[PDB]
């Protein structure tokens, strides 16, 4: 389906019922207090009580925490959404750090908006008065109400329609032999086309005939769909109006990003409030992940503390493989993963371990379950030796092009010869630094 | 509790597909049964050209023993 | 219920008796009696309102309120009075000059109200005939006093058949508008036919005599004006942002505008109050200009907040008490925020388990006020709703202080970080 | 339970005028043509469920 | 000109009705008349089933060319004779 | 897959009001007519198309792709700027499958606004 990614193996934390951390489950292995910690926080996000807490996970270099963070979305499904960051998105040039900021916790906000719909349709089968002379004086030439007759493919039928909607469907180009979209409880008509059966002994018809309609005239059911807050914002902050000439004009100019003012959210945030309290609506609050935010600047950590203190801010979380180093922006300023104090502070934190050669052992078996490749036992143990020496990513690339090097071989299994030379053609970073050296 | 038959007409749109399609003739034929030993000569409405079929139906000669 | 509990929802005013002595305990709020006095005082003025320009900062350890109490200033404020607070990094913007953004926020703080008369009529739609051939046109209307009867104007003529209302409705029209408006459907108007049609509530048939006058008042910003007069159709640019270098002879023709409606009762102006956090983080440019900022009369009250000590000028290699250049420090008052007392952290803590509704042991309030006041207050507020998480998983419902410990050795803090971090410097790179 | 080998009858709908037809079993007639008989059971006033309420 | 009488009694209850000006504008108003009329099928003879294309002429659905030059191969014949 | 139609048409009736194109899309081989709805009418008439010419025609959309004029006068030859064409043959309606390639940078571009395809051309997205 899709070439392998590098975290495609993982599928799932794999914590026991009881919250305790199966050794291995899914493609995880050791941390098992990092994976408890990451149970306890998707438990607070099933909470939904909290609101602006956030976390940082601080581990050497050779990431992993991409591993866990997926794992997290991954026990936290699909019903509430999720979105990644990477520092460098903050440096712009179309709008200013705080906008970025504030824009993508409003991104994080989902929601789910339930409305209900009732409808007739059918095809016009014919159309009457209810004439009566009744009303005062005059010439009794007067309609009491229409009487419409209605066809679905269900079967046929017609209804009480008042006079006034006799000049609506004038307006409209009702006529003998198409379908109609009548809104029960509105009144709303509409013509979508002249019934397919005609076109169907048709040799030539240019015109697209609508089919006939299926099923009860009275449904239209209940709509649903979801979207993040931030798309409300850019579609009510803008008005479309694709026809106005003022249409024409932003289609002249290139369309570009305006820094939204905090009115229109605060309005959004009241809209919302009606919708939601009368049930129609239903929020679904994400949670977001910034990588490297070790490589922001100062403006934006003094920025972030008002972030969360708000009372709307979704959960997020961090990372940072940075040491005691000088915050950016700061000419002197260091401080844990470049981490001012204050912020440090007011935030979680959970820490990850060095890793032990049998938990390689592991893990390399388990990529090459992965990747579907067979290995021969001596070139486990020659690969434990090299990523003892060497990182955990370097031995595990050498997986496919030793894989692909058997295949021009004509062997399945790869061997400690494979590996040798594979070994050989690429250079780790103390090989390569001296090699540079 | 009723059944519907099968309805070939429905309405009158079939103009066509039979001036190209002769109605193959049936007749007041005779024949004979062979479950019948004297062969006694009966009649079928056959189509014509179904003359001289043994009789299809008399296949059924099974007995007790 | 968009909104969701904060760490500074707690919070619900001040706590300050009418000769403004704080109680140790009210709407959620308690310590710094001093600064409690002091903001009072600030409040009181502010209600006052007779005098422009003035400045005050507050200064203290991090973590210690100082955003907990101007919070609480601004919930005890009031909704009539404009309010609000922004951060210092988020006037840096790619758009204008730094200038522009803090005289935008400054007429943006300050409102002003509008109060005018009015001139309507309302009852049932006792009964209409419209004459389409122009449409002649005749209709009257009721109320739970007596009717009345008229003809129909060609324009009310168009406006109603667009309107499409029902005879037997309920509908305010003002004349010189001449633009109408549902009210809530009546029973007769509601009774609607045989067919289905629809279905709706009802509301009460209107009281007293169609005509009623009647004053209608609005409220409106300083900036709103400014903008939406500035470029004839920049009205949309207001959701936008989009404004750019308003104009000064634009700023100064809107204040004289303003002041001749003001002198003559059309209006009542009225000096909103605006909050900037991190103050530190201008540089001297934004120092500068403001400091001339508050003579203007159209000043509302500035409020600042920066814990910092003789600190970089930003911007220049200068040190000043929290990094704030002289010339300013000699224009505003400070108040000072004291570290926090033993038992006074019991009862903060207290209150905060009441906000999340987890009611535990004892034991466990005494351990964990011991472990937050050696670490930190803000640690044992994150470890609030942890422990609480863990005894709901545990089944049980009291929380236990072994429980507390387990979270506490699951979520290493600030020291244990450090230590960690020193157990092995090499871990992480740039040491 | 009752046990009849050929009186074994299933619902269904038709096609043009769909809707429950009820308890019905095709069988064939005279002149090769086959028939839908449409039975009449304990539910015969209330074919109109659906949904296995 | 057309007169209309949109007078919504609201008796109680809502009512309302409509008075058209004479029998011509509710004629035209409400016209009318004769039902749709879906067409019937058509196949082309040579070949036996229906054909996109049509002669130009008589308007027989000729499925291929060939089956369109001997149609006109028969037309012709058929006028020549008749 | 396309599947659209195309012919050299003899000629056409101006639908006096009464949509019945005199489609006589005659290829080299074969021969018909049809209705013209009144858009394929306007359509003729705004794109001056002229009688005895090759066009072909849109399927479902209908579009009167240009394609000039037929044989009759070249293999009479009328000279001018206008592109000339003989007539195609058999079937008007016929099958064409076709394919494409984009990398992801065109569908972004493309769907990104109104006209990003100006903005490829300009390359100032
Ligand atoms: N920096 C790290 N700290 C702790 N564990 C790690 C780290 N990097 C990788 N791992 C471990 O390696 C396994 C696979 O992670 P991997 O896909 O290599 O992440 P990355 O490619 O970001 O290093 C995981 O099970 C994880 O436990
Ligand atoms: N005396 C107090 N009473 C109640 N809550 C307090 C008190 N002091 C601090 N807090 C809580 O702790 C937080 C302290 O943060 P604060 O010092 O205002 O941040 P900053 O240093 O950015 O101003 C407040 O948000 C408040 O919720």
């Amino acid at each position: 389906t899709q070439r392998i990614a590098s975290h495609s193996h993982v599928k799932g934390l794999g914590l026991d019922e009881s919250g305790l951390a199966k050794q291995a489950a899914s493609g995880l292995v050791g941390q098992e207090n990092a994976r408890e910690a990451c149970g306890v926080i998707v438990e607070l996000i099933k909470s939904k009580k909290m609101a602006g807490r956030a976390v940082l996970l601080a581990g050497p270099p050779g990431t992993g925490k991409t591993a866990l963070a997926l794992a997290i979305a991954q026990e936290l499904g699909s019903k509430v959404p999720f979105c990644p960051m990477v520092g460098s998105e903050v440096y712009s040039t179309e709008i200013k750090k705080t906008e970025v900021l504030m824009e993508n916790f409003r991104r994080a906000i989902g929601l789910r908006i339930k409305e209900t719909k009732e409808v007739y349709e059918g095809e016009v089968t014919e159309l009457t008065p209810c004439e009566t002379e009744n009303p005062m004086g005059g010439y009794g030439k007067t309609i009491s109400h229409v009487i419409i007759g209605l066809k679905t493919a269900k079967g046929t039928k017609q209804l009480k329609l008042d006079p006034s909607i006799f000049e609506s469907l004038q307006k409209e180009r009702v006529e003998a032999g198409d379908v109609i979209y009548i809104e029960a409880n509105s009144g709303a008509v509409k013509r979508q086309g002249r019934c397919d059966t005609y076109a169907t002994e048709f040799d030539l018809e240019a015109e697209e005939y609508v089919p006939l309609p299926k099923g009860d005239v009275h449904k239209k059911k209940e709509i649903i769909q979801d979207v993040t807050l931030h798309d409300l914002d850019v579609a009510n902050a803008r008005p479309q109006g694709g026809q106005d000439i003022l249409s024409m004009m932003g289609q002249l100019m290139k369309p570009k990003k305006t820094e939204i003012t905090d009115k229109l959210r605060g309005e959004i945030n009241k809209v919302v409030n009606k919708y939601i309290d009368q049930g129609i609506a239903e929020l679904v609050p994400g949670v977001l992940f910034v990588d490297e935010v070790h490589m922001l600047d100062i403006e934006c950590f003094t920025y972030l503390h008002r972030a969360l203190e708000s009372s709307i801010a979704p959960i997020v979380i961090f990372a940072s493989n940075r040491g005691n180093c000088v915050i950016r922006g700061t000419e002197d300023i260091t401080s844990p993963h470049g981490i001012p104090l204050d912020l440090l502070d007011r935030v979680m934190i959970i820490r990850t371990m060095l890793y032990t050669p049998q938990e390689m052992k592991q893990i390399i078996k388990i990529r090459a379950q992965t990747e579907g490749i067979n290995i021969s036992e001596e070139a486990l143990n020659h690969l434990g030796e090299i990523g003892t020496k060497t990182t955990l990513r370097y031995s595990v690339q050498l997986l496919t092009p030793a894989n692909l090097l058997a295949k021009i071989n004509g062997k399945d299994s790869i061997e400690k010869e494979h590996v040798e030379e594979i070994s050989e053609l690429f250079y780790d970073a103390k090989s390569s630094a001296k090699i540079l050296a | 509790p009723l059944l519907p038959s099968d309805t070939g007409q429905g309405y009158r749109t079939v103009k066509a597909k039979l001036g190209s399609k002769k109605v193959r003739p049936w007749k007041w034929m005779p024949f004979t049964n062979p479950a019948r030993k004297d062969g006694a000569m009966f009649f079928h409405w056959r189509r014509a050209a179904e003359e001289g079929k043994d009789y299809p139906f008399a296949r059924f000669n099974k007995t007790v023993q | 219920r968009i909104e969701r509990i904060g760490a500074h929802s707690h919070i619900r005013g001040l706590g300050l008796d009418d000769a403004l002595e704080p109680r140790q305990a009210s709407q959620g709020m308690v310590g710094q009696l001093a600064a409690r006095r002091a903001a009072g005082v600030v409040l009181e003025m502010i209600r006052e309102g007779k005098i422009a320009g003035r400045a005050v900062l507050i200064a203290g350890q991090p973590g210690t309120g100082k955003t907990a109490i101007a919070m609480g200033m601004a919930q005890a404020l009031g909704p009539d009075t404009p309010f609000t607070a922004i951060a210092g990094s988020e006037i840096f913007s790619l758009e204008m000059s730094k200038t522009e953004a803090l005289t935008q926020a400054f007429r943006r703080s300050i409102g002003v109200r509008i109060k005018e008369e009015t001139e309507i009529i309302e009852g049932e739609v006792v009964e209409i005939q419209i004459d389409r051939p122009s449409k002649v046109g005749k209709l009257t209307l009721k109320t739970t006093e007596m009717e009345t009867i008229y003809d129909l104007g060609t324009k009310m003529i168009e406006s109603l058949t667009k309107d499409k209302v029902q005879a037997g409705d309920v509908i305010t029209i003002d004349k010189a508008t001449g633009k109408i408006s549902k009210l809530g459907r009546s029973f007769t108007r509601a009774r609607d036919y045989d067919a289905m049609g629809s279905q709706t509530k009802f509301v009460q048939c209107p009281d007293g005599e169609l005509q009623k006058r009647k004053e209608v008042v609005h409220t409106v910003s300083l900036h709103e004006i400014d903008v939406i007069n500035s470029r004839t159709q920049g009205f949309l640019a207001l959701f936008s942002g989009d404004t750019g270098e308003i104009k000064s002879e634009v700023r100064e023709q809107i204040n004289a505008k303003v002041a001749e409606w003001r002198e003559e009762g059309k209006a009542e102006i009225i000096p909103g109050v605006l909050f900037i956090d991190e103050v530190h983080m201008l540089d001297i440019e934004s120092f500068s200009f403001l400091n001339r900022a508050l003579e203007s009369d159209m000043a509302p009250v500035l409020i600042m907040a920066t814990n910092r000590g003789i600190t970089r000028i930003r911007g220049t290699s200068y040190q000043s008490p929290h990094g704030i250049p002289i010339d300013l420090l000699d224009r505003l008052l400070i108040v000072s925020t004291t570290p926090y007392s033993e038992k006074d952290t019991k009862q903060i803590l207290r209150i905060r388990c009441e906000e999340e509704d987890v009611e535990m042991s004892e034991d466990a309030y005494t351990v964990l006020t011991r472990i937050g006041l050696e670490t930190s207050l803000r640690y044992a507020i994150q470890l609030i709703t942890a422990a609480s998480l863990v005894c709901r998983k545990r089944k049980g419902t009291e929380v236990q202080v072994d429980d507390i410990k387990r979270v506490y050795s699951l979520f290493l803090d600030e020291s244990r970080s450090t230590q960690y971090m020193k157990e092995y410097q090499d871990a992480f790179l740039f040491n | 339970g009752l046990g009849d080998v050929r009186y074994r009858y299933c619902l269904t709908t038709l096609t043009v005028p769909q809707r429950c037809i009820g308890f019905a079993r095709r069988r064939v007639g005279r002149g090769g043509r086959v028939l839908l008989d449409r039975a009449h059971s304990d539910y015969d006033s209330v074919f109109h469920h659906l949904d296995l309420e | 000109g057309p007169i209309i009488t949109y007078h919504s009694v609201t008796v109680r209850c809502s009512r309302t009705f409509i008075t058209f000006s004479d029998d011509a504008t509710f004629e035209e108003w409400f016209p009318q008349g004769r039902p749709p009329k879906v067409p019937v099928r058509e196949v082309c003879p040579v070949t036996h089933r229906p054909a996109l294309y049509r002669d130009p002429v008589t308007d027989i659905p000729y499925a291929t060319a060939r089956a369109f030059k001997i149609i006109r191969e028969a037309y012709k014949k058929y006028i020549t004779a008749h």
